[PDB]
DNA sequence: AAGACGAGGGCCAGTGCCGTAC
DNA sequence: GCGATACGGCACTGGCCCTCGTCTT
C-alpha cells in the first residue's frame, strides 16, 4: 500500500507520472530477468505529525535552512573579501596575549581581537608541544599578533590547561575563522573545548581548494613528478594541497619563502626567541597568503558549489568534538604497556634464534645451512699503526701461604692498571660496531654510541626480511628467497629447462640439505609445482606462481599457518604464535604515535556545566576534558573528511591491542551520545540512479529492486544475500559488491573471492562467471557487437555509429558512465562540480573509475551534508541540548544529554527520512520505498562504538572499568515526538 | 630432566643424588649451592626492586619465625598483619599501603612426618573495599609480568582465576615444568576477617583514610615461592629439533645470573705483570658485578673445556687477559648468548658490563 | 631517651614493657621497624661487601633452621661444615677457603622460659694448621677495622684476646655502650675435631691440597651479630637537639623531599619526578610531599633528624621558575639552596665520598 | 712536511609492502 | 579497461657528505 512500497507522506499530492509504457518495459524486463515472486511483507507504517515545512518543496526547505544557517558566515566571508588591507607592522610586539596593529602598526595590548571574521595560523614549538607559542591574525580592519605565556624562562609543567589562544568574545553573528588546515588552528582555541557552544565556525582554504581544483593521489604522484596521450593538460590547471602551491595556483604571485631551518619542528624554544621577529614575519606571510587564497577561492567555490547545503554542511563538519577523561591516559598507559610486552616477547624469541644460529660460523659450516648462506659471515680485526720499535718479537714477550703485610700492593696493581689503561686510547680512533661477530649480526645490533642502546641483537622483525628466512620452513620445501618478490603465495603442458655448472668465484650453494629436508618433511622444477610445493636448484624464476607481486613477509596467512603447510622449525607452535603476536600489535605499531601524541585539553571545575556537577559523578577526583578531531573539511574525493587518526581508527576487535580507541571517547556525566549508520547509502544511491534513469518508480530495475527489499533485522540484506551463497558474511561480500560496481575485474574478483572463501580456483571461477552476468554485455576490427544487428558487412561506411558505449541487462553502469561522459559539471543531485583536473574538457581523461566512484560517493557526501544541516535545523528549533557533531562518512553521532536522547534519535530518523526523500525528489518521484525510509540501528550510549554490545582486548573487562551498556533502536523511539513534552 | 648433573657439577644445587622433584617441591632438599643461593639472591633482590622500592606506600616488615606462646610459622602473612597499626602511623593512615618481606617459611609434610622449609616473598596489600578487586587484578597482571620476563619462553608462566569456599576472589600463578604446571605464587583477597579478629575491642585503630572517609581495610595478599621460582628459571634457562648441532648451556637472564663475568689468564705463562688481573678484579667488584677468578688453575687444557664450564655456570661474558693486551690494552671477550671472540678495552669493558646489566634491566 | 625515639620513628616494633635494654639484648621481641630493617639490610650488605673483596674466593651458602633428623639451630657453623666437602670441588681442592652466610639463629631466653632470635653473620674459614693463627689475627684486624669504618668512634669498639683447652686461641670483639661493654662478635680457632666428628670416616675427602701436601684444615669460626651491631651504631649515632648521625653508607633513608607552597598538583608532579630520578640511581628517598598538611618546618626537621636522614629537600614555588631547591644537611644543619638538576650528582658523589678506609 | 684518492658512517628522500577506516 | 576515496607505518636503498685513514709529492 501502495505501488510496491510507499508511506503516508505530505511531500506532494501530485504525483504520477505513471509512464505505463516504461513500467511495461520494466515489468517485462523484471519478468525475463526474472523476478516476479514477491514476498508480500508490508513493513509497519508510521503515523506521526511531521515538523513544519516552509515550502514549496523540500528542496527550498533544505535550501532556506542551509542559507539561514550559513548566512552570517557568508556575510563575514564577504567582509573578508572586500577587506582593504593595512600594511604589516615594522616590528612585532614581544608581549604576552594579543597585540593589535592599527595606525602605522602601533602596538596596542589586547586580550581578545574583537572582529566579525579573520584569517588565522597558529604556531607551536614541537620541541615541547603541543602548546601554542605564536599566532598571527589579520582582520578587515587591522592586524593582530598573539604570543603565548612562553616569554619568561621557567620550568613549566604541561598538563594542557586552558593555555591555547583565546578568540571568542563573551556575551555577558558572531564569528568566522578561515585558514589553511583551519582545524589545527581551531584545536589551539581556548573556548572551543567547552562542552556547550559554539557560534564560531571555521572555513578551510585547503578543503575549499580540494572542492574547486582538487586532484587524486595518483595525480599528485605524477604531478610532483613534473620536475597517456593528453594526460598532461590538467597539469597547470590544478595543484597539490600545499599552501605555497595552492597560492601559486590561485594567486600566482611570487613564490612564498618557507622556513629553511624548520625551527618550529627542528629547534627548541631557545633558538625561537633568538629568531622571534623572523618567525613572526613568516607566520604573517602565511596568514597573508592564506587570506589571498581565500579571497580568490570563495567566489570560485560559490560558483562550483552553488547549493548552500554544501556550505553549511562544511561549516558544521568542521566543528567536531570528542569528550574524554582520565580513562584516556589510563588507556594510553595500558595499551603502550601491552604493546611493549608483546614486542619484548617477540624480539626476545627472535633475538634468541639470531643468537643460537650465530654459532655455526666456526668453521665454515654455515654453507651447509640451507637458510643462512646469502649473507656476509665476515670476520674483521682492524686495526693498528706501528709506533713502537724495534726488531724484537713482542708476541711471545702451587706455593701455600697467607701474607697481607703488603696492604697497599692493591693500590700498586690499581695504579699499574690505570697507567696501562691511559696509554692505549690513542691507538684507535672511532669506536666501530663489533667486528668479531658476522655482518648479518652487526646489522642486527644497535650502535654502541647510541643513546637507546639495548643489549644483544635488537631491531628484530617482523616485518624484517632476514629473520623470517632465518627460522621458517617454506611451503613443503626448504628455502625461502627474495629478489623481486619473496616466497610466492597469495597476493596443454607447460614446461621449462634446467642447468648446473661451475666457474667461480661466487658464493657456494647447497642443494642437498633441501632435498633431505623435503625427505624429512614427507617422512610423516617438475613435478609437484602446481598444487604441491618444492624448490629447484638455481635459476631463479617463477615456474608456477599465481600472484603477480609477492609478499615479504607472510603476515596474514594464519589459516595457511594453522593447517600444516606452512610451518616453522624450530619449532612447534612458535610460528602461529609469532604470527598471532604480529597480528595483535599490527595496529598499535602503525598508530601509537598518532594516539599518544593526540593532545587533549582539560577544562577545570571553573569552566564546566554546573548541571553536570549536580549529576552524581565527579568522579572521585577525576579529570574531564576533550579534543577536537582536527579534521580537514574536504579531502579528495568527494570532499570527504580527512583526519590522520580518528578516520582510520580501528574497530572493537578482541585481537588488536589499541582496539578500544574508538570506545574511549566517553560522554560526560548527564550527557550521552546518539548516532546512526546509514544502511546502506552508496548501494541504494546507484540503485536510484538506475531506476530513475530507466523509469519513474524505484523498483523498475534488476539491481535496484533487490537493494530496497532486504531488512537487516532478523532478515537478509543484498550484501547478506550475496554473503549467503555461500559466500562470506558480511564485510567481505560488501567489498565484493562495492568492488563490482567500480570495476569487477575478472582476476581481481577471482583472487578476492578465492581469498575470502578459501576453496579451489575452478569452482570459484564458475561462481564469478555466474556473478559476472550483471555487467554483461557491453558495446574495421572490433568487439563483435555494435548498433547494427550483425557485425559482418562489406565496405560499409559507419564511422558515425562508433560513438555509443553501454552495458546491458542487470546493472546500470550506463548512467554512471553517462555522468562520466558530460564535459560539463557532472553533478547529480546536488550538485557540485569537482576538479578542473578531472573535468573531461581538456582531460583525456582515462580516469573513469575515479569518476564513477566520484559520482556515487558524491551522492554519499551530499547525503552526509544533508544529514548535517537537517540535524542542525531541528536541534536549535527544539529544546535538544548538545548539538556537537562527530561524523564518519556513512555514520554520524551527536553528543546529546541523557534526558534528550530519544528525541535526538527521533531527530536522526526524521533527518534520514527527509534526506532519502530528497534523493528521491531530485530524480522523481518524491515517493520512496519502505525499507529505506528510516534508520534501522540507532546507537545511544556513553562511549561511541560499532555494535551496542562491546568487548575488548587491553582492558579485558569493559564493564569491569567504569562503563555502561548500549541500546538497539529501533521502533520504540517512534513514540517520543519532537515536542518537548513527552512520556 | 637431565640438567641436574649440570647443577651438581656446577654447584647451583647439592651434589646429593637424592634430589627428586618431590624433594625439591617440598623444600626438604639439603640446600642450594653457592651459585644457586646467589641466583635466588638476585631473584629476591629483583623482587624487592620491582615491588618495594619503585612503588611508594610499601614498606619492609620484620616478622618473627615463631610465636611467644614445637612448630614454626607456615606463612609470613600474619606476622606482617601484626604490624598493621604502626605502619599505619608511619603512613598517616593513608591506605592503600603494603608490607613486604622475603623470609623462609616452615611447612609440615607427611612423606608417604618431616618438615620442609622454603624461602617465600610476601606482600600484604592493605586496600579499601571499594577498590579491592581492581588492586587484585593490578597485582595479578604486574606479578605475572614480573615472572614472564627473565624467561626465555614466557609462555610457561600462567595465571588461574579461582574463588574461595565462601566466595572470595583470588589468583594463582603457575610455571610449566617438563612434567606439568606447578604453583609458584598465590594472590588472595581477604575480606578484613583476620584484622577484625585480631582487634575485637577497639576497631577504631583499624580505620584507614580512603579519602574523604575512614573505612576498614580489605587485606590483599600475594605470596611467591622463590625456591620453586629459582628452580623454574633454572629449568627455563636450559634448552629442540633439527638444530643439527647442540651445546650444553643454560640461558639465565643477565640480571639474575649468579656470576656475571669470568676473568682468566691467557698466554700463558707470562710473568710477572699479571697483577693487572687483580686490578680489573677489584675494579669490577667495586661496581657490583660478579666476577669469577681464573687464576689458580689445573687446566692447562682446551679452551672449549672452560668455555663450556662457564656456559654451564650461565656466565654472561668471558674476559681473557693476554700478554698482547699487556702490551697495547685490548683484552679478549667471549659472550655466552653468542659464542664469538671480541676485542675490547679495559675501562671500556667495565662500562660495557655496567651498561649491559643496566640496559638488560630495561626493555 | 634513645629507645623512645626508635619507637616513634619506627626503628623498633611497638612495645610498652618489652622495650627495655635487657629485652633488646635478648633475642626476645617485638621484632623490628622498617627503618631498623633497612638499616640491618644495609649493614648486612656492607658486611657481605667487606668479605667479597676478600681474596681468593668465599662461597655464600644457606643452612637449614630445624634439625635434619627431626631442634632449632644455635650457631651457624654446622650448616657451613656440611657444604665443605662439596665446595671442595668448586675450589678444586687448591687452597684454604671460606664459607660465609647470614642467618637467623636462635637461643633460649629465660614463669616459663621462651625463645629469642638473632640475625647473625658467620664466616667459616678453613685454613691449614700452620697458618691458622696468623689468618685468625688477620681476620681480627679486618673485622675490627670493619666495625671501625662505620663507627663514629673507634674507641667505642674493642678487641679482647682469650684461649682455652678446646680452642687454642680466640678473639672476641666487644662494644662499649657505655652502660656496659657487650659481646658483638666471636673469632675462634676450632680444630678439625668439629669436622672430624661428622665425617668419620674415612676422612680421606676432608684433607685439602696445600702445595703438593695433603692436610686436614683447621677451622676458623667467625660469628658476628648484626642486631647487636645495629643497636651499637644506633647508640653510636645518638647525639635541645636529638639527631641520629648514622653513617651515610649505613643510613636507611638518606634523603627526603616535601613541598612548601600550598597543596598544588604541579608541586606533586615535580616531587614525583625527583622521586623517580633519585630512586633510579639507587638513593632511598622518603616521600613527605604526600603530605598532607605540611604544618611546621622545625618539627619536620626534628623528625627527619630522628630518622637519621642525611639531607632534607624542600620544593617551593620558586622551583617552578628557577629550578632552585632548598637543601638542608643533617651533620651541619646548613640550610642551602641548589638547582634540582644537580641534586642526584651531589647525593651520589656525597655517598661515594664516604667510601674510604 | 703538504696534498690527493679511497673507505666507512650518518642524514636524506624515494620506493616497496603492510596496516586501518569508509 | 579498471576498486574507490583516504590515512599512516617500517624495511630497504642509492646518494650526498663529513671524517679518518693512507698512499703520494
Ligand atoms: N571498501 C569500501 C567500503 C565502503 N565504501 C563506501 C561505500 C559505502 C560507503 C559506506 O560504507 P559502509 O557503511 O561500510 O557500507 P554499507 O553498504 O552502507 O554498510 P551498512 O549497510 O552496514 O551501512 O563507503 C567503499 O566504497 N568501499
Ligand atoms: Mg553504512
Ligand atoms: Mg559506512
Amino acid at each position: 500500500m501502495l505501488s510496491r512500497g510507499l508511506h503516508e507522506q505530505i511531500f506532494g499530492q501530485g504525483g504520477e507520472m505513471p509512464g505505463e509504457a516504461a513500467v511495461r518495459r520494466s515489468v517485462e524486463h523484471l519478468q525475463k530477468h526474472g523476478l516476479w515472486g514477491q514476498p508480500a511483507v508490508p513493513l509497519p507504517d508510521v503515523e506521526l505529525r511531521l515538523p513544519p515545512l516552509y515550502g514549496d518543496n523540500l528542496d527550498q526547505h533544505f535550501r532556506l535552512l542551509a542559507q539561514k544557517q550559513s548566512l552570517p558566515y557568508l556575510e563575514a566571508a564577504n567582509l573578508l573579501l572586500q577587506a582593504q588591507l593595512p600594511p604589516k607592522p615594522p616590528a612585532w610586539a614581544w608581549a604576552e596575549g594579543w597585540t593589535r596593529y592599527g595606525p602605522e602598526g602601533e602596538a596596542v595590548p589586547v586580550a581578545i581581537p574583537e572582529e566579525r571574521a579573520l584569517v588565522f595560523a597558529v604556531a607551536v614549538c614541537l620541541a615541547e608541544g603541543t602548546c601554542p607559542t605564536l599566532a598571527v591574525a589579520i582582520s578587515p580592519s587591522a592586524w593582530y599578533s598573539w604570543c603565548s605565556q612562553r616569554l619568561v624562562e621557567e620550568r613549566y609543567s604541561w598538563t594542557s590547561q586552558l593555555s591555547p589562544a583565546d578568540l571568542i568574545p563573551l556575551e555577558v553573528q558572531e564569528q568566522l575563522v578561515v585558514g589553511h588546515n583551519v582545524s589545527f588552528d581551531r584545536a589551539h582555541i581556548r573556548e572551543q573545548y567547552l562542552i556547550q557552544g559554539s557560534r564560531m565556525r571555521f572555513l578551510d582554504t585547503m578543503s575549499m581548494h580540494m572542492a574547486i581544483s582538487g586532484l587524486s593521489s595518483f595525480q599528485r604522484s605524477l604531478w610532483i613528478a613534473a620536475k597517456a596521450i593528453s594526460s598532461w593538460d590538467w597539469l597547470d590547471i590544478s595543484s597539490v594541497n600545499s599552501l605555497a602551491e595552492v597560492h601559486r595556483l590561485y594567486v600566482g604571485g611570487p613564490p612564498l619563502e618557507k622556513e629553511p631551518r624548520e625551527l618550529f619542528v627542528k629547534g627548541t624554544m631557545k633558538d625561537i626567541r633568538e629568531n622571534f621577529q623572523d618567525l613572526m614575519q613568516y607566520c604573517a606571510q602565511d596568514v597573508w597568503a592564506t587570506h589571498e587564497v581565500f579571497q580568490q577561492q570563495l567566489p570560485l567555490f560559490l560558483e562550483r558549489c552553488p547549493h548552500p547545503v554544501t556550505l553549511a554542511g562544511m561549516l558544521e563538519m568542521g566543528v567536531s568534538y570528542l569528550p574524554v577523561n582520565q580513562n584516556w591516559e589510563r588507556y594510553l598507559a595500558e595499551a603502550q604497556g601491552t604493546y611493549e610486552e608483546l614486542q619484548r616477547e617477540m624480539k626476545k624469541s627472535l633475538m634468541d634464534l639470531a643468537n643460537d644460529a650465530c654459532q655455526l660460523l666456526s668453521g665454515e659450516r654455515y654453507k651447509e645451512d640451507p637458510w643462512l648462506w646469502d649473507l656476509e659471515w665476515d670476520l674483521q680485526e682492524f686495526k693498528q699503526k706501528k709506533a713502537k720499535k724495534v726488531k724484537k718479537e713482542p708476541a711471545t714477550a702451587l706455593g701455600p701461604c697467607s701474607e697481607e703485610e703488603e696492604f697497599q700492593q692493591d693500590v700498586m696493581a690499581r695504579a699499574c692498571l690505570q697507567k696501562l689503561k691511559g696509554t692505549t686510547e690513542l691507538l684507535p680512533k672511532r669506536p666501530q660496531h663489533l667486528p668479531g661477530h658476522p655482518g648479518w649480526y652487526r646489522k642486527l645490533c644497535p650502535r654502541l654510541d647510541d643513546p637507546a642502546w639495548t643489549p644483544g641483537p635488537s631491531l628484530l622483525s617482523l616485518q624484517m626480511r632476514v629473520t623470517p628466512k632465518l627460522m621458517a620452513l617454506t611451503w613443503d620445501g626448504f628455502p625461502l628467497h627474495y629478489s623481486e618478490r619473496h616466497g610466492w603465495g597469495y597476493l596443454n603442458l607447460a614446461k621449462l629447462p634446467t642447468g648446473t655448472t661451475l666457474e667461480s668465484a661466487g658464493v657456494v650453494c647447497p642443494y642437498r640439505a633441501i632435498e633431505s629436508l623435503y625427505r624429512k618433511h614427507c617422512l610423516e622444477p617438475y613435478n609437484d609445482v602446481d598444487i604441491p610445493g618444492c624448490w629447484f636448484f638455481k635459476l631463479p624464476h617463477k615456474d608456477g606462481n599465481s600472484c603477480n607481486v609477492g609478499s615479504p613477509f607472510a603476515k596474514d596467512f594464519l589459516p595457511k599457518m594453522e593447517d600444516g603447510t606452512l610451518q616453522a622449525g624450530p619449532g612447534g607452535a612458535s610460528g602461529p604464535r609469532a604470527l598471532e603476536i604480529n597480528k595483535m600489535i599490527s595496529f598499535w605499531r602503525n598508530a601509537h604515535k598518532r594516539i599518544s601524541s593526540q593532545m587533549v585539553v582539560w577544562l577545570p571545575r571553573s569552566a564546566l556545566p554546573r548541571a553536570v556537577i549536580r549529576h552524581p559523578d565527579y568522579d572521585e577526583e577525576g579529570l574531564y576534558g576533550a579534543i577536537l578531531p582536527q579534521v580537514v573539511t574536504a579531502g579528495t574525493i568527494t570532499r570527504r573528511a580527512v583526519e590522520p587518526t580518528w578516520l582510520t581508527a580501528s574497530n572493537a576487535r578482541p585481537d588488536r591491542v589499541g582496539s578500544e580507541l574508538k570506545a574511549m571517547v566517553q560522554a560526560p556525566p548527564g550527557y550521552t551520545l546518539v548516532g546512526a549508520d546509514v544502511d546502506s547509502q552508496e548501494l541504494w544511491i546507484a540503485a536510484v540512479l538506475g531506476d530513475a534513469h530507466f523509469a519513474g518508480m524505484h523498483g523498475c530495475t534488476a539491481f535496484g529492486w533487490m537493494t530496497l527489499q532486504g531488512r537487516k533485522s532478523r532478515g537478509t540484506d543484498l550484501h547478506s544475500k550475496t554473503a549467503t551463497t555461500v559466500g562470506i558474511s558480511r564485510e567481505h561480500a560488501k567489498i565484493f559488491n562495492y568492488g563490482r560496481i567500480y570495476g569487477a575485474g575478472q582476476p581481481f574478483a577471482e583472487r578476492l573471492l578465492m581469498q575470502f572463501n578459501h576453496r579451489l580456483t575452478q569452482q570459484e571461477a564458475a561462481e564469478k562467471a555466474q556473478q559476472m552476468y550483471a555487467a554483461t554485455k557491453g558495446l574495421l576490427r572490433k568487439v563483435q557487437r555494435e548498433t547494427a544487428r550483425k557485425s559482418q558487412w562489406k565496405k560499409w561506411e559507419v564511422v558515425a555509429e562508433r560513438a555509443w558505449k553501454g552495458g546491458t541487462e542487470s546493472e546500470m553502469f550506463n548512467k554512471l558512465e553517462s555522468i562520466a561522459t558530460s564535459d560539463i559539471p557532472r553533478t547529480p543531485v546536488l550538485g557540485c562540480c569537482i576538479s578542473r583536473a578531472l573535468e573531461p574538457s581538456a582531460v583525456q581523461e582515462e580516469f573513469m573509475t575515479s569518476r564513477v566512484n566520484w559520482v556515487v560517493q558524491s551522492s554519499a557526501v551530499d547525503y552526509l551534508h544533508l544529514m548535517l544541516v537537517a540535524m542542525k535545523w531541528l536541534f536549535e528549533e527544539f529544546a535538544i541540548d548538545g548539538r556537537f557533531c562527530i561524523s564518519i562518512h556513512d555514520e554520524v553521532r551527536y553528543l546529546v544529554r541523557e534526558e534528550d536522547r530519544y528525541r535526538a534519535a527521533l531527530a536522526l530518523q526524521i533527518t534520514n527520512l527527509l534526506t532519502r526523500c530528497m534523493f528521491a525528489y531530485k530524480l522523481g518521484l518524491n515517493d520512496l520505498p519502505q525499507s529505506v525510509a528510516f534508520f534501522s540501528a540507532v546507537d545511544i550510549d556513553r562511549c561511541l562504538r560499532k555494535e551496542v554490545t562491546m568487548d575488548c582486548k587491553t582492558p579485558s573487562n569493559p564493564t569491569g572499568m567504569e562503563r555502561r551498556y548500549g541500546i538497539p533502536q529501533g521502533e520504540a523511539l517512534d513514540i517520543y515526538q519532537i515536542i518537548e513534552l513527552t512520556k | 630432566a637431565l640438567l641436574e648433573i649440570c647443577q651438581r657439577r656446577h654447584f647451583l644445587s647439592g651434589s646429593k643424588q637424592q634430589l627428586s622433584r618431590d624433594s625439591l617441591l617440598s623444600g626438604c632438599h639439603p640446600g642450594f649451592g653457592p651459585l644457586g643461593v646467589e641466583l635466588r639472591k638476585n631473584l629476591a633482590a629483583e623482587w624487592w626492586t620491582s615491588v618495594v622500592v619503585f612503588r611508594e606506600q610499601v614498606f619492609p616488615v620484620d616478622a618473627l619465625h615463631h610465636k611467644p606462646g614445637g612448630k614454626l610459622r607456615e606463612n609470613l602473612l600474619h606476622g606482617a598483619l601484626e604490624h598493621y597499626v604502626n605502619c599505619l602511623d608511619l603512613v598517616n593512615k593513608r591506605l592503600p599501603y603494603g608490607l613486604a618481606q622475603i623470609g623462609v617459611c616452615f611447612h609440615p609434610v607427611f612423606d608417604t612426618k618431616s618438615i620442609g622449609e622454603k624461602t617465600e616473598a610476601s606482600l600484604v596489600w592493605f586496600t579499601p573495599p571499594r577498590t579491592s578487586n581492581q588492586w587484585l587484578d593490578f597485582w595479578l597482571r604486574h606479578r605475572l609480568q614480573w615472572w614472564r620476563k627473565f624467561a626465555m619462553s614466557p609462555s610457561n608462566f600462567s595465571s588461574s582465576d579461582c574463588q574461595d569456599e565462601e566466595g572470595r576472589k583470588g589468583n594463582k600463578l603457575y610455571y610449566n615444568f617438563p612434567w606439568g604446571k606447578e604453583l609458584i605464587e598465590t594472590l588472595w583477597n581477604l575480606g578484613d576477617h583476620e584484622l577484625l579478629h585480631m582487634y575485637p575491642g577497639n576497631v577504631s585503630k583499624l580505620h584507614g583514610r580512603d579519602g574523604r572517609k575512614n573505612v576498614v581495610p580489605c587485606v590483599l595478599s600475594v605470596n611467591g615461592d622463590l625456591d620453586r621460582g629459582m628452580l623454574a628459571y633454572l629449568y627455563d634457562s636450559f634448552q629442540t629439533r633439527k638444530k643439527n648441532l647442540h651445546r650444553k648451556v643454560l640461558k639465565l637472564h643477565p640480571c639474575l645470573a649468579p656470576i656475571k663475568v669470568a676473568l682468566d689468564v691467557g698466554r700463558g705463562p707470562t710473568l710477572e705483570l699479571r697483577q693487572v688481573c687483580q686490578g680489573l678484579f677489584n675494579e669490577l667488584l667495586e661496581n657490583g658485578i660478579s666476577v669469577w677468578p681464573g687464576y689458580l688453575e689445573t687446566m692447562q687444557s682446551s679452551l672449549e673445556q672452560l668455555y663450556s664450564k662457564y656456559d654451564e655456570m650461565s656466565i654472561l661474558f668471558t674476559v681473557l687477559v693476554t700478554e698482547t693486551t699487556l702490551e697495547n690494552g685490548l683484552i679478549h671477550l667471549r659472550s655466552r648468548d653468542t659464542t664469538m671472540k671480541e676485542m675490547m678495552h679495559i675501562s671500556k669493558l667495565k662500562d660495557f658490563l655496567i651498561k649491559y646489566i643496566s640496559s638488560a634491566k630495561n626493555v
